[PDB]
RNA sequence: AGGCCCGGGUAAACUCUGUCGUGCUGAGGAAUCCCUAG
């Protein structure tokens, strides 16, 4: 069984999407699946609880992107449901600033910014290949938030809310974060993980320790280094000013208590989850 | 009775006890009832319907008195206790234990001490000022008591 | 169609007809002469704000 | 020699004893303490003479109710009527006259219901 | 602590409904409706022992979450049963709180001040409505518009009651009260 | 493909009131001007109603319009006896004015016509008023004589997407229009010369397929 | 005359927590009648 996803908001739930309907919420105390949840049409995608309080959004193979509540017990309650596009959703993520703010990256050309207790999408957005699957959320202190997308065989991009500052392709792009500083950024293609200064739109420097291709990238345990993981069956950890598990893997990303970092949670295509908490 | 007829027009019901306060609104729109079956009672007359709204007391209602705006009411029980009401809302709103406050001890046949005779401490009369402000609270005692109302 | 609130001084006793509907006597409440009386469903009582709409209605029952 | 109050409370038919002793702060309701009766939907209309009062009015005293009859509504409603009842009778008869006062004034701006029981008789009318 | 939980004694300051929202800064939005619609008294869930018809313009007194209440025991929801509908407001206001991060109460007072019409046909005759009447009518058909579209459907009077609460707080083209509002408006205009 | 349910409120649809209709089980079949001519006739009450074959021609060119085939339809009947009668986007009809008689008489005798196959109802006699079953985005108009011209293709086109609107078609004997005027919201005339209901059906619905796109 | 033994034909409700998921496993036309606080 594949596994696709795992995520924590910014509480004792690592959530972990493996591709199927079943997606396991997790205690990160006694590393159990607390709720086997989800009642999913085909296959789960991207899924994460909201970081505040327990509010999960997955979303579904035909392209119906679920939300609903989840509790300490068995509270599967669909809190509302979407349907508006009929190609399967990749990633949905929250917004750390709003509450109610979600964004969806499909299997499409458009990716969208969504507001829950509306039923329309808030904010559109076009220009992409097909199949443009991952994104994120560029915090700001005082700045603006913007939003990035990183494509199957196209670019990665990053616009306000239009300001769209797209860069470069060399590889298909599967694994993209930004820093805690909102202004540098990590797009990881295949061959090589590529470091991003934003701050003039800069162009790249370029890493390459994986043989084989990146699947997915987190950030670590002190906020400082960062751990990136192939589908060769090896991950490792970089600096953040230089920058093992056993069959090859997809979403390996670690858990963090607090602040201090309780896990590394290793998501595998087979199906086994290495999560560990002893470390080095 | 009907003054402008000079018949009768209604005797009225609801109360378990002879009723031993009537007051009339300085509107004119609500009479109140205050009988010893410890209770009060609104009576709307004057439109269609005849209504009545009871005040569940705890005691043998002594005494009714009209704030001069019609908007609340105080009533004397046997207690020795006032207490004040909403009129539109029917709803008390506040109320004085004053039983300490009127004793007038010891008259002579009271092989009882002054402190212990029950029957000197509660209101017979009780009245508002013009103003709205105090009231007037007295009984079979020596000390007439003179209270406010939002304090 | 611009929104005037309104309230209420007097409830027309021995006029209002056709049912439930109370007739009303209205003091409007931005400029707080100008009073018009106006036909009004449901329960209504003095100091009770109203809102209409277009005020050029001057008819009875 | 002990500071003890015996004390009612009404509904329909639900009645119940409240006795309330010099204590340590404990209610408990047939055994059972306080947080315990009275099916869960139901336990914020027991709490509402605590957090009126405030717990500082409660930690001195122990309330013990015995609950007969009615239904689970009505049992509610004699409990918390025994509770306001059970603290404004024991702060008449040991602690000051003026607290007395004072929580008669919180308890009726709340309710009166939580110190007089109104039974509806009914509406013959004219 | 005499005997009183953790969520409880955690918020003991003020009032809150359902333990968890506080009264002390909802407004209204109409100074028509803002003497009838109850936010003055404070009360911890809408079960009472009030008797709001022993003579009119009591129900003007009593809380607003108690008319939801009530409205919500009607024959769809089998009149004798009122834990049922203080159960369907709590599941209610959860669902308004997870939907929306917004004062659940906030919404429901803003959603029936948005929800009751003010111009109503004399059945022809087109008079204002009282706002006793706009309250009592905005209660009924945002009840109507939770049972009426929770009707064969999975989802529940709690998310269908939720939806047209948020909705009726938008006041949006999608809510059932808001249409019936502009129905009713829509044949005074036509009529007058 | 699946037709409008009664859960539905949001499509933006064509509801077709037929009122002031003409079913009347008497003594069983229904009132027609083929073999009552004598009685109606005989008992000198203005002849000019046994109408029921312009309903029946209205629901075979109704029910088989196109604007069937896309289900955007939903027809209604109101007769001179309080009946108000849902007809069916799904239910199919004999050919013939008989056997459509007599299937009006057992639908006023059990009140309802149950499909051969399937469970649910096809044609359901139903409460007054027709508000109750009219969607709240509603636009109650009614074919007219006294109205003055209005482009149907521009009215509708003048329609937003989401409001849909329920039209009074006269199929009656004889009479003006205060059949509907507590429930009409306007009145619209389409030609300057008289036209019947099945005509005036038929112009309002391929009208209103040129602007709903049916294609 | 009967009696035996063995077979045949202090509440409902309510609360709370968990498993399945609209699945002939469909609440009643016109009318006329009643009803305002336990």
């Amino acid at each position: 069984w594949p596994i696709s996803h795992i995520s924590f908001p910014a509480t004792n739930d690592l959530f972990a999407v493996t591709a199927g309907p079943r997606v396991e919420i997790f205690s990160i105390r006694k590393r159990e699946p607390l709720k086997t949840i989800g009642r999913f049409d085909s296959e789960a995608h991207c899924g994460e609880i909201r970081p505040d309080g327990r509010v999960l959004v997955a979303g579904e193979d035909t392209g119906r992107m679920q939300v609903f509540d989840v509790g300490q017990g068995t509270r599967a309650v669909i809190l509302k449901t979407w349907h508006i596009h009929k190609q399967p959703v990749w990633v949905t993520k929250w917004s750390p600033t709003e509450l109610t703010t979600l964004m969806s990256c499909s299997d499409d050309k458009t990716v969208r910014l969504w507001d829950l207790p509306s039923n329309d999408p808030t904010r559109l957005f076009t220009g992409h290949t097909d199949y443009v699957r991952c994104g994120a959320f560029m915090p700001g202190s005082a700045n603006s938030n913007l939003l990035v997308s990183g494509s199957y065989d196209e670019t990665v991009r990053v616009w306000d809310a239009g300001a769209v500052m797209t860069f470069k392709h060399a590889d298909p792009i599967e694994d993209v974060l930004p820093l805690p500083s909102g202004t540098t950024l990590l797009a990881a293609s295949g061959n090589a993980i590529s470091v991003l200064d934003l701050v003039a739109a800069k162009p790249l420097r370029l890493i390459t320790n994986h043989q084989k291709t990146v699947t997915s990238l987190s950030l670590a345990s002190q906020g400082r280094r960062v751990v990136s993981g192939s589908l060769d069956g090896h991950v490792k950890v970089f600096e953040t000013t230089s920058w093992p598990s056993p069959i090859l893997s997809l979403s390996v990303i670690t858990a963090g208590a607090s602040h201090d970092d309780r896990h590394l949670a290793v998501g595998m295509q087979s199906g086994v989850l290495s999560i560990r908490t002893r470390l080095s | 009775w009907s003054v402008q007829t000079g018949q009768l027009l209604d005797r009225l019901s609801g109360h378990e006890g002879p009723v031993s306060s009537l007051a009339f609104a300085p509107d004119g729109s609500v009479l109140v009832s205050g009988s010893w079956d410890r209770t009060a009672r609104i009576w709307s007359i004057f439109s269609r319907t005849q209504t009545s709204e009871p005040l569940q007391l705890q005691s043998d209602v002594l005494d009714v008195a009209f704030r001069p705006d019609s908007k609340q009411i105080a009533i004397s029980t046997l207690d020795g206790q006032l207490t004040f009401w909403s009129v539109s809302e029917a709803q008390q709103v506040s109320g004085v234990d004053g039983r300490r406050d009127v004793s007038g001890g010891r008259r002579i046949t009271d092989r009882r001490t002054a402190a212990n005779v029950a029957g000197t401490k509660n209101f017979n009369t009780i009245r508002y000022s013009m103003d709205g402000t105090c009231l007037l609270a007295g009984g079979n005692s020596k000390y007439i008591c003179l209270y406010s109302t939002t304090t | 169609a611009p929104v005037k609130f309104v309230k209420v001084t007097r409830v027309l006793g021995r006029t209002g007809s056709r049912g439930g509907v109370t007739q009303v006597r209205v003091e409007f409440m931005d400029d707080t002469t100008r009073s018009i009386i106006r036909n009004v469903k449901g329960p209504v009582r003095e100091n009770d704000i109203l809102v209409l709409l277009e005020s050029e209605r001057e008819a009875r029952r | 020699s002990v500071q003890a109050v015996q004390v009612f409370g009404k509904k329909k038919n639900a009645t119940a004893v409240a006795r309330c002793v010099q204590g340590k702060g404990l209610i408990k309701v047939n055994g059972k303490p306080l947080k315990l009766f009275a099916p869960e939907i139901l336990r914020a209309k027991l709490y509402e003479p605590i957090l009126i009062l405030g717990t500082d009015k409660f930690a001195d005293v122990d309330i013990r109710i015995r609950v007969a009859g009615g239904g689970h509504t009505s049992q509610v409603y004699a409990v918390r009527q025994a509770i306001a009842k059970s603290i404004v009778a024991y702060y008449a008869k040991y602690v000051d006259e003026h607290s007395k006062n004072l929580l008669k004034q919180e308890l009726i701006q709340f309710d009166r219901s939580l110190l007089v029981a109104d039974p509806r008789r009914c509406e013959p009318k004219k | 602590y005499d005997v009183l939980p953790k969520e409880v004694l955690a918020e003991v300051g003020s009032v809150k409904l359902f333990n968890r929202w506080s009264y002390d800064d909802i407004e209204i939005r109409d100074i028509s409706l803002t003497d009838y619609i109850q936010i003055r008294a404070p009360v911890y869930i809408p079960h009472s022992a009030g008797r709001y018809a022993v003579k009119r313009f009591r129900k003007a007194n009593c809380p607003i979450i108690e008319r939801l209440t009530n409205s919500l025991m009607m024959h769809g929801r089998n009149n004798g049963k009122k834990l049922m509908a203080v159960r369907i407001v709590a599941h209610a206001f959860e669902i308004i709180h997870l939907m929306t991060d917004q004062n659940p109460i906030q919404v429901a007072v803003d959603a029936i001040v948005n929800c009751g019409p003010r111009e109503d046909s004399t059945r022809r005759q087109a008079v204002d409505v009282s706002p006793l009447r706009r309250v009592n009518q905005a209660i009924a058909l945002l009840t109507t518009g939770a049972r009426e579209a929770a009707f064969r459907n999975v989802k529940t009077i709690a998310e269908c009651l939720a939806e047209e609460l948020i909705n009726a707080a938008k006041g949006s083209s999608n809510s059932y009260a808001i249409k019936k509002k502009d129905e009713l408006e829509r044949v005074a205009k036509s009529n007058r | 493909h699946v037709p409008i349910p009664p859960n539905d409120k949001d499509t933006k649809r064509l509801i077709v009131v037929l009122s002031n209709a003409s079913l009347e089980t008497y003594k069983y079949t229904l009132l027609n001007s083929d073999e009552h001519i004598g009685i109606m006739r005989k008992m000198n009450r203005d002849i000019s109603d046994a109408r029921p074959d312009i309903t029946h021609q209205c629901l075979l060119t109704l029910l088989d319009s196109p604007i069937n085939k896309a289900g955007k339809l939903q027809i209604y009947i109101q007769t001179a006896k309080g009946v108000l009668i849902e007809v069916s986007p799904t239910v199919r009809i004999p050919r013939t004015f008989k056997r459509f008689a007599g299937l009006m008489v057992q639908l006023l005798h059990r009140l309802s016509i149950k499909g051969t196959n399937t469970n649910e109802k096809l044609l359901k006699v139903i409460q007054n008023p027709i508000t109750d079953h009219l969607p709240p985005n509603c636009r109650k108009v009614t074919l007219s004589f006294d109205a003055p011209l209005v482009r149907v293709r521009d009215y509708v086109d003048t329609l937003g997407p989401n409001e849909s609107i329920c039209v009074f078609v006269g199929a009656m004997a004889k009479g003006p229009d205060n059949f509907a005027d507590a429930y009409v919201d306007e009145k619209i005339s389409i030609s300057n010369y008289s036209l019947s209901a099945s005509v005036a059906c038929s112009k309002f619905c391929h009208a209103c397929e040129d602007a709903w796109d049916i294609i």
